RNA sequence: CGGCACCUUACGAGAAAUCAAAGUCUUUGGGUUCUGGGGGGAGUAUGGUCGCAAGGCUGAAACUUAAAGGAAUUGACGGAAGGGCACCACCAGGAGUGGAGCCUGCGGCUUAAUUUGACUCAACACGGGGAAACUCACCAGGUCCAGACACAAUAAGGAUUGACAGAUUGAGAGCUCUUUCUUGAUUUUGUGGGUGGUGGUGCAUGGCCGUUCUUAGUUGGUGGAGUGAUUUGUCUGCUUAAUUGCGAUAACGAACGAGACCUUAACCUACUAAAUAGUGCUGCUAGCAUUUGCUGGUAUAGUCACUUCUUAGAGGGACUAUCGAUUUCAAGUCGAUGGAAGUUUGAGGCAAUAACAGGUCUGUGAUGCCCUUAGACGUUCUGGGCCGCACGCGCGCUACACUGACGGAGCCAGCGAGUAUAAGCCUUGGCCGAGAGGUCUGGGAAAUCUUGUGAAACUCCGUCGUGCUGGGGAUAGAGCAUUGUAAUUGUUGCUCUUCAACGAGGAAUUCCUAGUAAGCGCAAGUCAUCAGCUUGCGUUGAUUACGUCCCUGCCCUUUGUACACACCG
């Protein structure tokens, strides 16, 4: 009964950051050697080896278990 | 009487029906078998023939 | 004989109304004059003729139209008549309302929204609509897809979702922005397809409800009338609550509705039983007089009896019964007698033929169509609103004092409601608190306990003494609690204080005939809290009629109609 006339801006949804293989900066190969680990995967008990931390300005996080270090 | 309503579907909107159906009362097993006013009257039985006065010895 | 006519019947005629002629007319012919060929245009134009004129007589066509019209029928309507019924009419009364304040609703006004439906009965304490949140449909803000499914786009070198620190935001919404983490084919884009709406359309509908009208009305079978649609039955009179009966009768006998029927109230010492009801005895016990008497408690073993009262199941009981009258002596009615009941025994439930532009898409996963459908009119959450106030109106409650206020003392009803791992019911009994309220236990999933819901009017005893008084509790402040996340626009209560109009209500108009009206309280509902409201129940309990058509309303008949979409024609 009332046409709904807007005032403030329309907000727009975030989009996931898309990068190209987030797999490779994880590691660095060695040659004649192993794997690095230079990301500090998670050691708590619920996820194990393999998947790692985020190198952020003063934390260190991973989105399937929620904590931060340092 | 029992009823039963429903509504079958047009296109153009609904049609509602009822069905009204009676049982007849000579029919009916479980609770009254006629009408509160259904009055039904028994046949006379005379018309007989009475003999003055004997007396019967079986 | 002539006339003006009238009454009955219809051999006969007619479309019928009707007609002794409108008969002797498809069985068509006594003589003769005049006029008409669907409705308009139009008795108009023009010409002619008569007239002082007004006009008279004669008198078209173009064009336009599918009808106009006659008689009768059913209905509808009438500012027509005649009857009937009705405390949604009156008589005689009672109680009021309408005058003050206040709760609530309507319109109006304001508003950010003050959502809206409804306006004679049949709108306005109605939407069970007593709205903090939710409801909510509104307003200012913010999220979610909870967009299924077939495709085209993208995608493993990752289509994309969840997200720690900060910024922002009302928000500790990863809603978003910097942050680069994190799961992995569920899934991201466009279309088709949808899905959902307290969005509009109740004047597109269903269903339900209200109204006609709970009035008493409605219909066919055979027969009669009429060419027929239809009509009679289905009606002058009396009677009844009543189309219900008597009675009269071209009708006879039926069906629906009414009445019958069902639920509830009253009777039952007559049956059937009841420790979840009571009583009397008997024990065990307590008080007072001592008469052996009178009042309690206890007895889920006193291993008592009984159903009078309490409960319900099987029944009986009333059918105007008997008698006087009145009347058609009929249907009925009025006075007495008995009876529990003699007003339809009381009160309700159900409730006909078709219908209404009565109300509701604001109850439904009930819907057709229009709109939207991702910056959603879906949804969610935040803060506000329905309450907002110069005003008119309605349903009501307090009251206007003394048949009364209080303060003591007496102390009697009935309908009902109730929980377990909940998210909290009724809540006793005890213990604190002036109160409201607070604490600890128990019982009851239920005639057990809450609860004998020991209610108020009322009864008795004193204070007040006609004063706006101590009748009334509006306006307003402070403090104390409960409810709920959240009480500010005071939820609600309590304590103190504040001491408003109101000194009986103009014109109008409402309800009502026996446990009724009027007072007086309690329960269930909407409920986390809130009842001046309804729905029920019970206490006390009347005045006057038991008649009428004077007002009103409706029904029926007669009547009128150029209406039938039916006078809002
Ligand atoms: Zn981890």
């Amino acid at each position: 009964r009332k046409k709904k006339v807007y005032t403030t801006p329309k907000k727009i949804k975030h989009k996931h950051r898309k990068h190209k293989l987030a797999v490779l900066t994880y590691y660095k190969v060695d040659n004649e050697g192993n794997v690095e680990r230079l990301r500090r995967e998670c050691p708590a008990p619920t996820c194990g080896a393999g998947i790692f931390m985020a190198n952020m300005k003063d934390r260190q996080y991973c989105g399937k278990c929620h904590l931060t270090l340092k | 009487i029992d009823i039963a309503i429903r509504h079958v579907l047009m296109r153009q909107g609904v049609l509602g029906i009822k069905v009204k159906i009676m049982k007849d009362p000579a029919a009916n097993r479980f609770g009254p078998r006629a009408l509160p006013d259904a009055v039904k009257i028994a046949e006379a039985k005379d018309e007989d023939e009475v003999i003055p006065a004997p007396t019967v010895k079986s």
